[PDB]
RNA sequence: AGUUCUAUUGUGUUAGCAUGGUUUCG
């Protein structure tokens, strides 16, 4: 846990968002690309990524109302 | 890799430093000059064979002493007939026969060579660095 | 899923290092939460690995003998009263932690193991024991040649030993290098040695007996009449050979044999950590009270204090991680 | 490594090795 | 006289790729 | 004065003793230690030396010289970052799916420094561990490509 | 001329 | 992916000093 | 990347024929007879052949024992055919004594009867006349 | 003291040359010479003297010749005085 | 240089001791 706070730490709130997007974005791409190819994955890799990081992009949406509301 | 003493003293070269260098190169630019500027005057010009093959290794003014009578005589006596200077490049081997020799001498030589050697400023008139 | 600690890190030469590299954190917290979900994505991206990102390279030396002569004097020269080693525990003293390279090692590990248990479940229990004896076996072989400065790796590469160029036996007091040992004994504690330094007087004689000269002690003069001395007292008291080497067993310094193996217990629990030694000096401590314990409880105490300032440290993270790691960068650069 | 501007100059020079050396 | 026209080639692909994905 | 400023700054920093240790003319055994003008000891000494002379104490000197030579040393780390900045995308280039998501680890290890690019340490214990690092890690990999190769070819043979 |  | 590359590049420049010490010199290598 | 950026020149990688330490000069005879000591001790071989004292050997057991020659002969044998592997392409040495190579390097102190040769002047000169006017 | 040498599987002559060497590097044959027969005390300062200025001078001569020895098997050639302002730099 | 103190004493005189060549005893 600490050596991806520390890798992240230069990396400012607003460019951490705009790469957590784009990861959500490549992993929507490569999971229909999969889909087409096969349909249904042999390996739950990206989508288990991808369920991950959209629960972390809701739960940080969240924190920033709660700081909204805080001031 | 080293088991021998450590010097702790560093000695100067005032004769080699940039100013007195500029002084040698502005003084001796005259007299070339003078020089070149009369006709029919040749130059000779001495040096190592390790520090030059091509060069011959005799010329006029090479004495070459060959009696053991002999040994105490300078190899370049006759040279003032033939040159009218003596460009050195190993004043510390040619000294003793660059000593009252009657052309001007012209040295370049190492301010390690000037120090370890200071008598060859007896047998140099000009010195470039 | 047998880890590679589990597999092969119970042999005695693999199981002898063992380096840590992520802390460890107990189950239950958002550390461990976190290194599970790490482990199970990294398992699944190994399944989902290519080919490319296996390529090796062949092995060759890595440096010549004459320089890794060079190398060992100036390591040397660098540490003259310790022994140059590989101190992959006090690694992060020299190489920051976020620029560790064991972590590639560290992840290769975890990726051989599900390679292993994988093929096990395959191929048959049989031919993975197969396998995984043939892995110990190449362990074993590859583990002394990994070290460019041991004779290990020199026997690997086949290396012809270098034939340094001659030196002089008789040099000047200026260049003479005395070994970390030799060094250590004649620098005592910072203390002119004495006839009661029994356990070190057997430096400074030779096997015939007699004692060596400062062109071999590499002691100063005053040094030298100091261990000539206490080498007279001793042997006029009866507690030093007169003709040989002291035996193994008049090694103990004229003290007190308590406190001397009070001394070896703590010494024991401070390079290596014997629990044995921990409770023979616990016992002691009230049995025989007249005692010095000082070093021995400084030792306890500090490490009391790092376990309560880790946990403190430990709360502050669960609570969210705190500046206390960002200082530990930005608060030592400005200092 | 190498820049990008050299890179470019590298690929000119390879486009004059194209010219010259393989397609005459 | 193949050899080197082939291996510049795969250079110049190799080149102009990575100018593009730069 | 360079010969008790070289000892000064040696004992202080033992660790420059490693540069151009193999170059003719830095002699480092012990009694001598007589490095080149260009050694990094002789530039600390003479960057020492001039502010002295300037007119300021040894010891300001030296506080000065060691400023200015770790503000050098930022600079090269700097300039090795951009460098691996650089190998990042030379070796992302050799990805196929370039040519959506990557298909290889190969840039992240350059990024971590194990790619073509390698960091700079300040000592040289760092670069023993360093290479023993490598050593192991490339015996790991000859290991594991091994096992997967024999894993292709059971598949094979089963099928 | 790295760091030399 | 480029930007995936420029995140890395950035996270590698935006990194720790390397060495851990704040010595006033930088070492080459001379294994290999 | 990172590595060496300059020639690996250091003496200890290249060794070269040099004295890495210097001493008070000594008496030239003196150090002549040391430097003789030295030799003998060493015993240069520079014998007819290394081969042939293990021949003489095996050849005088041979004749001493005409009979038992297979089992008494066999201490001998092997040596023998240790000293043809060892030494059988086997050149005498051709190089400088001790003495004068010691006398290059000038560590010896000049005596009534010995000299340093004075620097060559007829060998090295090299003269160039050139004209130089205008 | 009395040097103790074990022969195993080694040779008893190796084994004596060892214990002789021993006693040649400890002096054991000169001591005894000297006890054998009285040494008056001029004698011994002059022996002594002489002693101190001559084997360090073997020792010299020692190393001197080892170091030629050593350049004649590994065909070393003679050297050439480090030429300073030289750049060192390699041809790469 | 001199006086006092300070740390150190292969210096000179000292009661005794450890070791040892030699001789001695069985």
């Amino acid at each position: 846990r600490q050596r991806a706070v520390l890798t992240y730490a230069g990396f400012t709130e607003a460019e951490k968002l705009r790469l957590l997007d784009e990861k959500i974005d490549m992993l929507n791409k490569k999971l229909d690309e999969d889909y087409e190819l096969r349909g249904a994955p042999q390996n739950l890799v990206y989508l288990q990524l991808r369920d991950h990081l959209q629960a972390a992009k809701i739960s940080y949406r969240e924190k920033l109302y709660v700081r909204e509301t805080q001031k | 890799m080293n088991f021998n003493r450590i010097p702790t003293r560093l000695s100067t070269h005032y004769v080699c430093d940039p100013y007195t260098t500029l002084m040698h190169y502005r003084r001796t630019f005259k007299f070339l000059q003078a020089l070149k500027a009369k006709p029919n005057c040749r130059a000779l010009c001495l040096g190592n064979k390790n520090q030059v093959i091509s060069w011959p290794k005799h010329f006029d003014g090479l004495t070459v002493v060959t009696s053991a009578v002999a040994a105490q005589s300078s190899i370049l006596s006759s040279a003032s007939v033939y040159y009218s200077l003596i460009i050195c490049l190993d004043p510390v081997l040619f000294a003793k026969h660059l000593y009252r020799i009657n052309v001007p001498v012209l040295g370049v030589c190492t301010p390690r060579e000037i120090h370890e050697h200071p008598e060859i400023l007896k047998v140099i008139d000009y010195l470039l660095p | 899923s047998p880890s590679f600690e589990q597999q092969f890190l119970n042999d005695k030469l693999l199981g002898q290092n063992t380096l840590q590299f992520t802390k460890v954190s107990e189950k239950g917290t958002a550390d461990a939460l976190f290194a599970e979900c790490l482990e199970s994505i990294r398992h699944r991206r190994f399944k989902l690995d290519p080919d490319v990102d296996n390529r090796s390279s062949e092995a060759v030396e890595k440096l010549t003998q004459e320089e890794r002569a060079i190398a060992e004097k100036i390591f040397q020269r660098v540490d003259p009263e310790r022994k140059i080693a590989p101190r992959l525990e006090s690694r992060g003293c020299y190489i920051d932690p976020l620029w560790d390279p064991f972590k590639r090692v560290e992840e290769l590990q975890q990726q051989v193991a599900q390679d292993l248990t994988e093929y096990a479940k395959l191929v048959g229990a049989a031919e993975a024991r197969r396998q995984r004896l043939l892995v110990r076996a190449s362990l074993r072989r590859q583990y002394r040649m990994h070290d460019p400065l041991s004779e290990g790796h020199r026997r690997f590469f086949g290396a012809q030993r270098a034939d340094p160029f001659p030196t002089p036996h008789r040099v000047h007091e200026r260049f003479w290098d005395p070994s970390p040992d030799v060094r250590v004994a004649l620098k005592n504690n910072n203390v002119p040695i004495s006839w009661r330094d029994l356990h070190i007087l057997h430096h400074f004689v030779g096997e015939n007996g007699l004692i060596l000269p400062r062109r071999t002690t590499h002691a100063s003069r005053y040094q030298q009449r100091c261990i000539f001395k206490a080498i007279c007292m001793a042997r006029r008291m009866a507690l030093f050979p007169y003709d040989w080497k002291p035996t193994q067993g008049e090694l103990m310094p004229v003290m007190d044999p308590l406190q001397y193996l009070v001394d070896e217990l703590t010494s024991r629990y401070k390079a290596t950590g014997d629990l044995r030694a921990d409770a023979m000096l616990c016992v002691m401590l009230s049995k025989y009270p007249k005692l010095n314990y000082f070093r021995y409880l400084q030792y306890k105490a500090q490490t009391q204090k790092s376990e309560v300032e880790a946990m403190q440290q430990q709360e502050e993270e669960d609570r969210g991680d705190f500046s206390r790691l960002l200082r530990k960068y930005k608060r030592a650069t400005t200092d | 490594l190498l820049s990008f501007a050299e890179r470019r100059e590298e690929l000119a020079k390879g486009r004059e090795a194209l010219a010259e050396k393989a397609y005459e | 006289r193949a050899e080197l026209v082939a291996a510049q080639v795969r250079e110049k692909l190799a080149i102009k790729m990575a100018n593009a994905l730069a | 004065k360079y010969l008790s400023l070289t000892q000064a700054v040696l004992k202080k920093y033992p660790n420059m003793r490693f540069q151009d240790c193999y170059v003719d003319g830095n002699d480092w055994s012990k009694g001598n230690d007589s490095y080149r003008a260009d050694h990094p000891v002789m530039q600390f000494v003479a960057l020492q030396l001039r502010l002295m002379n300037l007119g300021l104490d040894r010891h300001a000197a030296f506080r000065e010289a060691e400023q200015a030579f770790y503000a050098r040393r930022m600079q090269l780390e700097k300039q090795q970052k951009l460098n691996m900045a650089a190998a990042v995308v030379a070796a992302a280039a050799r990805d196929p799916s370039a040519f959506s998501v990557p298909s290889s680890s190969l840039p992240r290890l350059t990024a971590m420094g194990l790619g073509d690019v390698q960091p700079l340490f300040t000592s040289g214990q760092a670069y023993w561990q360093f290479e023993i690092a490598k050593s192991q890690a490339n015996h790991l990999l000859r290991i594991r490509s091994v096992l997967r190769r024999m894993k292709a070819q059971a598949e094979a043979a089963a099928q | 001329v790295r760091t030399g | 992916x480029x930007x995936x590359x420029x995140x890395x590049x950035x996270x590698x420049x935006x990194x720790x000093x390397x060495x851990x010490x704040x010595x006033x010199x930088x070492x080459x290598x001379w294994x290999x | 990347m990172n590595g060496c950026s300059k020639r690996k020149s250091h003496r200890l990688l290249k060794p070269v024929f040099e004295l890495q330490q210097s001493f008070p000069k000594i008496q030239h005879w003196q150090g002549a007879e040391i430097l003789h000591r030295l030799k003998q001790k060493e015993k240069d071989a520079a014998v007819i052949h290394p081969c042939i004292d293990t021949w003489g050997d095996y050849a005088q057991c041979l004749r001493r024992y005409p009979a038992t020659s297979a089992a008494r002969c066999r201490v001998e044998s092997d040596r023998h055919t240790r000293c043809l592997q060892q030494h059988g392409r086997w050149k005498p040495s051709d190089s400088l004594e001790a003495l004068k190579l010691l006398e290059m390097f000038k560590v010896f102190n000049e005596t009534a009867r010995f000299k340093y040769p004075p620097p060559p002047v007829h060998s090295l000169v090299r003269g160039c006349a050139f004209p130089f006017s205008d | 003291m009395s040097c103790h040498r074990h022969v195993f599987r080694a040779a008893p002559a190796a084994v004596f040359a060892s214990v002789q060497r021993w006693g040649r590097r400890n002096n054991v044959h000169k001591l005894t010479l000297l006890v054998q027969t009285y040494e008056k005390p001029c004698v011994k300062r002059t022996r002594i003297a002489e002693e101190k200025a001559y084997y360090p001078r073997w020792f010299y001569l020692r190393y001197a010749t080892e170091v030629i020895r050593y350049s004649l098997k590994h065909h070393l050639r003679l050297g050439q005085a480090l030429d300073p302002n030289d750049d060192q730099r390699l041809d790469a």
